[PDB]
């Protein structure tokens, strides 16, 4: 899990995980979340 | 037949929506059957003995290509042709390819990109994924372009020899996958010094045009695979023909039959219904600096700036919007009078909450009665949250049309997503024109499944979600119906103060049964179901109509006298005239008002002389 | 000399200028020492003996080239390279030799027109030259354009045989009369079979730009010889680099860093004066009937006219008016309300006395008033006839400004030669923007040398030719001098309506010593030296000043009932107001008005109902 | 000569050549005019 510097990076009730290949930050949108950081709700398949 | 099947592309640079399976369904539910993608193109998390077969039409790529942290084995994208990277992955690459590899040293093995001639704009990377094969000899320098030599920066650690070797049958064993077919076919650094780039084979005569991007088939224009300019529809040009052109004979400006609007790197016989038309013909989002609009015709024209002309504001994302995803309480201020916002608008929850991130503040629900003189929105309407205590949208009051100019995932306009409000708050919304309307994830609001869209939608085709909003069983009963006196069609609220035009007719801000004629107190007329009183002059007619417009022209009889074309009071004496010269009339048999003789200084109760006495 | 020194090139085409040695001397001047011939090139009536050794430098042509009916050696026309055709001969040709010979067949024996290439537009006709030699062994097929090779004429029989043949080491013996580099250099039959146009070699990878108009020293743009179209000091363009580019990535138009205006064929920065601009970037002469020239400082295009729109009208020379030439008795009635016009304007003595080639009548005389509405002259203004029993230009004392654009002769703007007119009448010329003025031959014409024609003149070049008028002397010592109520200089007669500017007031046009400001009827104030009459009901002040400005207020004691800021004959009695009530005064002894008791609706006289009966 | 048609086509007292070869009418323009039927007046060079 990535430290205590990007609480609050992944919106929409997302986990934060650190690639350890990249050297990143990522999140893991739960279903229906579109983004960068799981910001928009996907409008053409659900509501 | 001759479009092809575009789709958007995704944005998500390295996440992960959901789990391995239903990440897949967001791949396959937007790649299948593209022939050209608008957006970008990233292969990311697909999982071992998964199928990609829908990538087999992808021939095109306006932005940049990420196949990255994957375990797959074969991504066949044999048949991708040029990568245009408008956007830049890292703002440095336009191809990356890393880390395609699970925990125990394998992964990704083939990649027949065989196809791929020409990266128009951008670089390309491989790093870290030692399970890829054969496409470690391929020479670079005849796809990328020529300045972008230095920021290519690659790296293959192909070492396992668990590949067959490449087909001795090739140009320099420079293959992409295996057999004789996926092998590099050359068109840049092969042929004759005087090419002007790309050329299908080596012969002086071989030479393509300027304008194709990834080979050609011969030295037309007509003839080129992919372009790098404009299409009009036939051919690539380098800039659409102008509509007018000059003449050094006459230096004046003569009509080009063969005129095409310039609409975003391809020319068109003529701009959406939607778009503002430049001067010279040539469709855009919206002229800035100093400029107006002009619904003339239909054709949105725009003029000119003069004196007072107010300031425009811009949508979130674009300008100085880059950072910021939503309205946060740290750009609110900006919108302090713009009222009509050149772009879109993002209302996202984590205004209202505020993110240790971005350091903005939260951001105070009164703060929203700012955009309460918002009148025109041009690009799409993202609304994804709304405080709990506010019963509708309270800021948005009219809005009166949305344009759709940009679209919310090319598709959506107006988004009325999961929301706790009891009303909607929109209550004009006389002419949206493009785009979908998704309102649905609100339990609480009725009076939704009566507004009739097709009445407001110009645009033909499009069409309404309204689906799982406090389902229309039941909201007559718990008394959410709206008024039950308009003429049912509209009724965004519960009022009579906002019904989609009027029981009947209007007075104003109030509807009613019927308009004051033949009858009534003030005489009045109709135009567009609203009652406007007849000018004063105009004779109470018991008999038919009174008049057919606002000013005394219209009139069918005065009730004093009548000076000319108008109904006036009483006949002019002491109106300005031509040379300083006063103005003096008279009211003669049928009360017409007739001028003085030049003579009579104060007035005249008669014709000349003999009218003016002593 | 980088720019080429253009001449005018004439447009007879069947005439004689005097006698032989004068039609020579006439022609060499106008022909000697020019670089580029904007218009057409007659060497019609030369004889022997002569010397056209000054043909040596044409290497343009822009029209027809007329070679006929001169007996004499050869025409070192040797360095014509480009016959752009813009205007053919008899409809047809743009390189016509006809009939060079006399009665005893000893005519145009050579003509080495080596260095011609290419004739952009129209056929070639060579007939009947008796002794004419080696320019029947030319290719007619590599010169002239690849249309009009249907319209050729080719015809000659050198029966009196005399000229030998000469090297054989170019072409098929293809040579322009006689030694070695006096023949044929050809760059359009050996090209090879994927050259574009024309070449310098035979080899594939020696084709010339698509832009040259005649070889090309290399393979570049910049390399060609003779534009084929807009040029740019450099590189041979096709069209202008437009302002403002498209960049389809955002919808908008972003300006070019190179953009330039196309004045005629050129690419310049910025439009001259007197040329109406355009948002495409086009110096023009004017736009469509959909538009009027509205003044921007200096940078004045021309925007769309709203509703009505103002009366262009179009010259003599431009549109219909072709086989006209001056103001006939039949189109005279075409300038009724033409305020500005768009062209030139003709007088010439044919239109009052009578052309029987043309069948119009005479022009009556008088009718020339019908040209007084006319304010602004877009080319030049040419009179050459007024009739005599007229003593001054009594049809243009309104017009005000001669923009030249099409002027006479490339030359002077405004000509007035050959009249019997004592005053000029050309009272409202403020300003000819570019051009030049003759006005002479005109025995009994004064006032034309007083006027400061430097301040006329709107660019800095021009220059006056003013002589053969009546003599200073005969002037000076006859009374018929400059007014004395009028400026130091700048008076165009005797009669005080025409001085330009005045030393003291003047009411309105007329330059007077003293105005109403003390005594007369109608009193007047002076305001920065042009003192403006003012209202009679003020009260004359026998002592001071009586008013203070125009308006009401500004009487020094209002004779009459003042009313704040207003004073009038007498205070307003019912006058119907705003906010729909009605404005009541009356009248007392201190003559001052008041309003009324609303009580009754007549009007009161005093406090309350008392007065007026309720 | 030129025939009785081409009477007055010559302005500004101009005499009327006859050119048989081309059978092309022609003007001998005064000296001072100049134009095809001698219409207008060479000002570059006198008034």
């Amino acid at each position: 899990e990535c430290p205590l510097s990007h609480d609050g990076y992944c919106l929409h009730d997302g986990v934060c995980m650190y690639i350890e290949a990249l050297d990143k930050y990522a999140c893991n949108c739960v279903v229906g979340y579109i983004g960068e950081r799981c910001q928009y709700r996907d409008l053409k398949w659900w509501e | 037949l001759e479009e092809k099947k575009v789709c958007q592309g995704t944005s998500n640079k390295l996440t992960q929506l959901g789990t391995f399976e239903d990440h897949f369904l967001s791949l396959q539910r937007m790649f299948n059957n593209c022939e050209v993608v608008l957006g970008n193109l990233e292969i990311t998390y697909v999982q071992r003995n998964y199928d990609l077969s829908f990538l087999k039409t992808i021939q095109e790529v306006a932005g940049y290509v990420l196949i990255a942290l994957n375990t797959v084995e074969r991504i066949p994208l044999e048949n991708l042709q040029i990568i245009r990277g408008n956007m830049y992955y890292e703002n440095s690459y336009a191809l990356a390819v890393l880390s395609n590899y699970d925990a125990n040293k394998t992964g990704l093995k083939e990649l027949p990109m065989r196809n791929l001639q020409e990266i128009l704009h951008g670089a390309v990377r491989f790093s870290n994924n030692p399970a890829l094969c054969n496409v470690e000899s391929i020479q670079w320098r005849d796809i990328v372009s020529s300045d972008f030599l230095s920021n290519m920066s690659m790296d293959f650690q192909n070492h396992l020899g668990s590949c067959q070797k490449c087909d001795p049958s090739c140009p320099n064993g420079s293959c992409w996958g295996a057999g004789e077919e996926n092998c590099q076919k050359l068109t840049k650094i092969i042929c004759a010094q005087q090419c002007s780039g790309r050329c299908r084979g080596k012969s002086p005569s071989d030479c393509c045009h300027n304008q194709c991007a990834a080979g050609c088939t011969g030295p037309r224009e007509s003839d080129c695979l992919v372009c790098r300019k404009f299409r009009n529809e036939a051919t690539c040009k380098d800039t659409c023909p102008p509509l007018m052109l000059y003449n050094p004979t006459t230096y004046q400006m003569d009509v080009n039959p063969e005129g095409k609007y310039s609409f975003g790197a391809t020319c068109v016989k003529k701009c959406p219904r939607n778009y503002v038309v430049t001067d010279h013909g040539s469709c855009v989002r919206a002229c800035g600096a100093d400029s107006y609009e002009m619904e003339e015709d239909g054709v949105r024209k725009c003029k000119k700036c003069e004196g007072p002309c107010r300031k425009v504001c811009n949508g979130i994302g674009i300008g100085e919007f880059k950072d910021s995803l939503s309205i946060n309480a740290t750009n609110i201020k900006h919108f302090k009078n713009c009222t009509s916002i050149s772009g879109d608008l993002h209302i996202l929850p984590v205004a209202f909450r505020g993110d240790s991130f971005t350091h903005t503040p939260p951001l105070d629900p009164q703060e929203l009665d700012i955009l309460k003189t918002v009148k025109e929105i041009t690009g799409f309407l993202l609304i994804q949250a709304w405080p709990e205590n506010r019963t509708d949208l309270h800021a948005f009051e009219n809005l009166e049309i949305i344009r759709g100019r940009t679209k919310q995932h090319g598709q959506f306009s107006l988004a009325v997503v999961s929301l706790n409000i009891t009303s909607l708050g929109l209550r004009s919304l006389k002419e949206i024109s493009d785009g979908d309307v998704i309102i649905s994830g609100n339990k609480n609001l009725c009076y939704a499944n009566t507004i009739n869209w097709k009445k407001l939608f110009g645009t033909s085709g499009q069409k309404t979600k309204i689906i799982s909003n406090r389902g229309e069983n039941s909201c007559k009963a718990t008394g959410q119906v709206c008024h039950a006196l308009c003429s049912p069609e509209g009724c965004w609220g519960p009022e009579p103060r906002d019904c989609v035009s009027c029981r009947n007719v209007s007075r104003g801000r109030e509807c009613v049964d019927k308009c004051n004629l033949l009858e009534g107190e003030p005489r009045e007329f109709v135009e567009n179901s609203e009652c406007i009183q007849c000018h004063p002059e105009c004779l109470p007619q018991a008999m038919n109509i009174t008049c057919t417009g606002r000013g005394p022209d219209n009139c069918i009889q005065c009730a004093h006298y009548i000076d000319g074309p108008h109904c006036v009071k009483t006949c002019p004496a002491g109106v300005m005239g031509e040379n300083n010269t006063l103005v003096w009339k008279y009211a003669d048999a049928g009360h017409v008002c007739h001028l003085c003789h030049p003579n009579c200084t104060y007035g005249c109760t008669g014709p000349g002389l003999e009218g003016c006495p002593t």
